[PDB]
RNA sequence: CGCAAUGAAGGUGAAGGCCGGCGCGCUCGCCGGCCGAGGUGGGAUCCCGAGGCCUCUCCAGUCCGCCGAGGGCGCACCACC
RNA sequence: UAUCCGGUAAAGCGAAUGAUUAGAGGUCUUGGGGCCGAAACGAUCUCAACCUAUUCUCAAACUUUAAAUGGGUAAGAAGCCCGGCUCGCUGGCGUGAGCCGGGCGUGGAAUGGAGUGCCUAGUGGGCCACUUUUGGUAAGCAGAACUGGCGCUGCGGGAUGAACCGAACGCCGGGUUAAGGCGCCCGAUGCCGACGCUCAUCAGACCCCAGAAAAGGUGUUGGUUGAUAUAGACAGCAGGACGGUGGCCAUGGAAGUCGGAAUCCGCUAAGGAGUGUGUAACAACUCACCUGCCGAAUCAACUAGCCCUGAAAAUGGAUGGCGCU
RNA sequence: GAAACCUCCCGUGGAGCAGAAGGGCAAAAGCUCGCUUGAUCUUGAUUUUCAGUACGAAUACAGACCGUGAAAGCGGGGCCU
RNA sequence: CGUUCAUAGCGACGUCGCUUUUUGAUCCUUCGAUGUCGGCUCUUCCUAUCAUUGUGAAGCAGAAUUCACCAAGCGUUGGAU
RNA sequence: GUCUACGGCCAUACCACCCUGAACGCGCCCGAUCUCGUCUGAUCUCGGAAGCUAAGCAGGGUCGGGCCUGGUUAGUACUUGGAUGGGAGACCGCCUGGGAAUACCGGGUGCUGUAGGCUU
């Protein structure tokens, strides 16, 4: 695995039929990813691992995106993981405040690299569940659940630092 | 001055500039090593063969007479 | 960058008789256009038999050339021959034949003439019958020449029959350790 | 440098299997072997008469000869850059019919069969195989039951 | 659920060159015709010739290509193997004359036969000259990683399509 | 030098078949006639060739091709007997 | 696609061989030493080997099992199916072989023109990388396997460079790429690039590669697990820390206190038969439970990111340089 | 008497098979008897080392002359390396 | 261990490192030669600091001291064999 | 239903103890004149047929051992191919395909060929 944006897929798979076993059980998984090439991939290999199942002896059914039911709204969403550290395997239970699920998973493996040196193939997302404003249990997501939010925007440092490459006006940062 | 001792490093490559063909099948390979006894009797079955021709020679023609006679049935 | 073995592009094939002698170029040069304009396949072998080497044409006797034709059914036609047509002392009644050739050896030529026999020249055979019809295309044994029992599997290796090239033969030429079981081995 | 020896390093190729010592069972004398039946080597080490060598143990050949108690069998051989059919003779004891051939027979006589039949019907049958192709369209139906959702499990240290 | 047909037809690039190369991939790069660097094929899939793409992998990106791939690629620089002179199919005149015995008499009979995998599949197919496609415009991700881990190789299935246009 | 070998040597030294008859046809011995370098598989090439394929008409109909299913003689060379 | 071959990885040792831990059980045997016995398979232990279930941990020269990769064959005209002849072999009759004479055609995928013979040079110092691998503390050491390199070979990248990555060269125009990049040196970010992390009086800055570890750090950032607290805590200051009791072993002195077996009750609001200081030994001091004030979170133990300590070399110096927060 | 000899039971070989080790071996390939000289004479073929040369060592036959066994058979040295 | 007290100073059984002023390994370079020990003489660098400056430590009362830090500016001698 | 003789595959067929066996068989059994052989008529050889299923043999039984076959162990261990992935190393994660072995828990516990009986 690697990124860009990604997103929730919807992936149901089948070890495919036989002689003794007729009508097989469906699994079905929420794979986030940033295409459905590798969508199928990363389903097979959560398979895999739960399931005696391979690629090979089944049939994915049913691959298909996901769209966020409320997009526009702001929420918090409840994330658990399973990384690897340079040492051990650990658990995790990341909080992230987003427009939708594929953003705050895409949010955390951002996130996952910076803080702990994660790289994708090391992470493994189990549950990603939007959460009330209690049940939130990070005071980084807590500071915004306030209904009269009020800060400045203060030392305003400039971008367009090419436009004008040279200029007269040394420039300015208060608004 | 010690030397390498021994190795097979670029003989693989070596072998297969020139194929690493297949042992030329011919039909009708030879009776060498067989063994002897039987070689003998075929021998001498083959020497005979020409004993047994006017018979065989007969019989032959009785049976493409009778292919004759079957194909000027069925037409 | 393409990977091809560059190793065996280049067929090794005669394109042109390598002789330098002016008649045969000539025959050359008519058999290259009968060769390319007729469909016949005669014209083809015939083409690539001028181009060959004296080795590679080896002579045609005149008892090899009866039997040849002594065979059933290739009666009333024309023997062709791109090396020459030599006598057999060995062989006597010689039925009239027609031949090409590009020689036949002054005996070989009498005994063919006394007995009713056409001889034809390459030229000639073109004229006669330019798409090759009615023609028996023989060929001398090329492995006649006594440079084949050297060539094979070396002698001193079981089971190989291949003349060693010695100075002279005689009981004391070779046939000691490695012949006689007697003396160390033999193969 | 190793050693020669004919029998160097069949410490375990020529050893009868597990609970499988003793008296060599009948049926292996007692089945016949022709000109030209495809045979399999497998040295043996209850029979030490007629063995073959390490190096014939596994291949596959065909039987030129047969002797009273043995088998002349031509078997290919490679030698570096040069393949060798080369022809030995097995004590019976050490060879088995090789059925990879048989499974062949099989299927042309399926095919006479199929060739004899569906020639005066006038359809022309499949004699030809087919490498496995790709598995055609189909339906699924989740038979009222809605799919089984797969969370992968946290991590934790058992031992 | 409606799980549609798996794919008959795959085109496949080769997209790493003719430097240190194994001998077991070697010889099926050129079972496949894929000679030079970013020549490609069409192949029908089947357990044989899927397992012939999965020992030379990380050699060739491929999948299953659109109508339209086949269409761009054989009109684009569609030339045909005749008297083993690769010469561009300029007309009709040409892949009759080769493959008009089997029913295929235009370009179009061709595209039929290559995207559908018709019987005359394996005649059509060898009659096209393996496919010279220009670099990829707008570069690749990484030459030398598979599809699904963020590079190029492997397969790639929907997406072969892409690379296509960006090549063709 | 080549056209004959093989044996250490004394020496020996490359034909067979068939048919009919006479000796018991004894897969052995002797007398008359005929063929005369054996046979299997593959073999470039020649040869024969059903049959098309038309001709400005309906049939007759020699001439000329083109192809040719099928079948043959089979060089060289190879493998086998 | 069928079909044989295998004894390496792994696994196993309540299966063999060998190794090896522990207790249960057993006068198996018997002993050697005991203690209580004159002595007694008497009682009581014990250690020896042996055994009955278990149990710990192993094997290049062990193994019941047993992969992956791997090596044979086979996938038709030299094949099938009929008819008849030959044999000095074989034999109750029949085998089996060899001959003639007919009858039947694409027999898995993908690719490619094949076969065959003669003359024949140079070479016979090698080395390097992935992976496997023997010797060795190790080596830019020595020795094998496997493929691919370098040698024979330029070109883009890796500042520099045999061998790394990319790619393999007729002589040129246009286009596009790879691997690598895009402050300036130096072609390209002079993007209003996105989200974090990190300040280093030794910062850090890209395969091969040219450099650091154990162990530490309320430095900062994330986790994990447990607490706690309105029965208003947590720290921050203030009040007591006893008696049954020189408790018992230990006397050389330990009444809580060199050590060790203990290790509970009372009063209780509550104080351990005691954290230390210190005493020859006490004493004296010091270290819960609770309040008074103050006014919301507090605190512990792990864990992993960057940063830091750990961190010493000789001409002046090298993320390539300039520099960069 | 821990060990002499006898007898009953259990005994997959934990013994033995000249020697190193590995394999193999139980109405045997072990032990004990009886009879023996196949450790004899003679062509080629093959395997193993291999260059696919030699040597040695071996494998299957074939022709002699024997051995042994009621016989089928086995035996031309040592169960195999 | 240090009366008492693991750590003022020490430090077993274990363990992790650096160094190339020891000696080994190794044999890459040089055998159409790179002058092979020591001393003298002279310059420069390193610090792993003996003294000297500034300081933390003590089982530092003073004196004498060892332990550590910044630190290589300046020194580090005369003789007998 | 089942046996005997000669078998094929060789434990689903072995071992232990327990029960039951009609008829025909198979046995044990009773003898040593002769054949044959022993220290010994135990074995071996031979001539029998009074007893008896006690034993062998068969069929069954046992929360039996063993063997055979499934599950689990486990997509775990291992592993083909891949990367300018990680990691100071040791090692690890991913991609691409392949994929075991105990303990533990189930089920099974001879099939059958030729020739001849018996249950008429
Ligand atoms: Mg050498
Ligand atoms: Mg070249
Ligand atoms: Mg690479
Ligand atoms: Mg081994
Ligand atoms: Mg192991
Ligand atoms: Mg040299
Ligand atoms: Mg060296
Ligand atoms: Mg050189
Ligand atoms: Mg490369
Ligand atoms: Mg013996
Ligand atoms: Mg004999
Ligand atoms: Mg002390
Ligand atoms: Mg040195
Ligand atoms: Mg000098
Ligand atoms: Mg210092
Ligand atoms: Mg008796
Ligand atoms: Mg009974
Ligand atoms: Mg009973
Ligand atoms: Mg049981």
């Amino acid at each position: 695995k690697a990124s860009g944006t990604l997103r929730e897929y919807k992936v149901v798979g089948r070890c495919l039929p036989t002689p003794k076993c007729r009508t097989p059980p469906l699994y079905r998984m929420r794979i986030f990813a940033p295409n459905h090439v590798v969508a199928k991939s990363r389903f097979w290999y959560f398979v895999s691992q739960l399931k005696k199942m391979k690629k090979s002896s089944g049939e994915i059914v049913y691959c298909g995106q996901v769209f966020e039911k409320s997009p526009l709204r702001v929420k918090n969403f409840g994330i658990w993981l399973r990384y690897d550290s340079r040492s051990g395997t650990h658990n995790m239970y990341r909080e992230y405040r987003d427009l939708t699920t594929a953003g705050a998973v895409t949010q955390c493996y951002r996130d996952m690299g910076a803080r702990h040196r994660a790289r994708a193939h090391s992470i493994q997302i189990m549950k990603v569940e939007e959460i009330a404003a209690s049940k939130c249990r990070r005071p980084a997501v807590k500071q915004f659940h306030d209904s009269k939010i009020k800060f400045p925007l203060p030392h305003r440092v400039l971008r367009r630092q090419h436009k004008p490459r040279f200029t007269t006006k040394r420039p300015n940062t208060f608004f | 001055a010690k030397s390498k001792n021994h190795t097979t490093h670029n003989q693989s490559r070596k072998w297969h500039r020139n194929g690493i063909k297949k042992p030329r099948s011919q039909r009708y390979e030879s009776l060498k090593g067989v063994d002897p006894k039987f070689l003998r009797n075929m021998r001498f079955a083959k020497k005979h063969n020409k004993k047994g021709l006017k018979k065989m020679q007969a019989n032959n023609a009785k049976a493409m007479a009778a292919r004759a006679e079957a194909i000027k049935a069925l037409v | 960058g393409v990977d091809i073995r560059h190793n065996k592009d280049r067929k090794v094939r005669r394109k042109e008789p390598k002789s330098q002698d002016i008649y045969l170029r000539l025959l050359v040069k008519l058999y290259r256009f009968l060769a390319r304009r007729t469909n016949s396949t005669f014209n083809q072998v015939v083409l690539k038999r001028l181009f060959m080497s004296r080795t590679n044409r080896p002579p045609l006797s005149l008892s090899r050339m009866i039997r040849k034709m002594k065979l059933p059914g290739r009666e009333g036609k024309t023997a062709v021959v791109v090396g020459t047509i030599t006598d057999d002392v060995r062989v006597q009644e010689v039925p009239k034949l027609k031949v090409c050739a590009l020689r036949v050896s002054s005996r070989a030529r009498s005994r063919i003439l006394k007995a009713g026999g056409k001889i034809l020249t390459f030229d000639q055979l073109a004229l006669d019958s330019p798409k090759g019809c009615g023609t028996v295309l023989l060929s001398g044994p090329r492995k006649g020449r006594e440079v084949y029992r050297h060539f094979g599997k070396a002698p001193g290796t079981p089971h190989s029959h291949t003349k060693p090239y010695v100075r002279s033969k005689g009981r004391k030429f070779e046939r000691a350790r490695g012949r006689r079981a007697s003396r160390g081995y033999k193969n | 440098t190793n050693t020669k020896g004919k029998r160097r390093g069949t410490r375990y190729m020529f050893s009868r299997p597990f609970r499988k010592h003793g008296v060599v069972p009948l049926a292996t004398y007692m089945r016949i072997y022709k000109k030209g039946d495809i045979v399999d080597i497998k040295g043996m080490g209850t029979v030490q008469k007629g063995m073959p060598h390490k190096c014939y143990h596994g291949k596959t050949g065909r039987v030129y000869n047969v002797t009273q108690h043995a088998v002349g069998i031509v078997v290919n051989k490679q030698v570096k850059g040069k393949i060798l059919a080369k022809r030995i003779n097995v004590r019976i004891e050490h060879i088995k019919h090789s059925k990879s051939r048989d499974s062949f027979l099989k299927r042309v006589k399926e095919n006479d069969q199929k060739k004899k039949e569906a020639k005066e019907k006038g359809t022309w049958v499949q004699l030809k195989r087919q490498p496995a192709p790709p598995r055609e369209a189909h339906f699924v139906r989740t038979n009222g039951k809605e799919p089984e959702l797969l969370e992968p499990i946290p991590y934790e240290f058992m031992a | 659920f409606y799980v549609p047909a798996e794919p008959k037809l795959a085109f496949v690039i080769r997209i790493r060159g003719i430097n240190g190369v194994s001998p077991k991939v070697r010889k099926v790069l050129q079972l496949l015709r894929l000679r030079q660097i970013f020549n490609g094929t069409f192949v029908k899939l089947n357990k044989a010739s899927i397992n012939m793409l999965r020992i030379v992998e990380p050699y060739i990106a491929w999948g299953y290509p659109n109508l339209k791939s086949v269409n761009e690629l054989i009109y684009k620089r569609g030339y045909g193997k005749i008297n083993k002179k690769r010469i561009a199919l300029t007309d009709n005149a040409l892949i009759a004359r080769s493959l008009g015995k089997y029913g295929i008499i235009c370009m179009e009979d061709l595209i039929h036969e290559i995207y559908t995998v018709g019987k005359r599949f394996k005649e059509a197919n060898n009659f096209l000259w393996p496919f010279k496609l220009s670099s990829p415009r707008g570069g690749m991700k990484k030459k030398t990683t598979h599809f699904v881990e963020g590079e190029d190789a492997g397969n790639r299935e929907d997406q072969i399509n892409r690379l296509i246009r960006r090549m063709n």
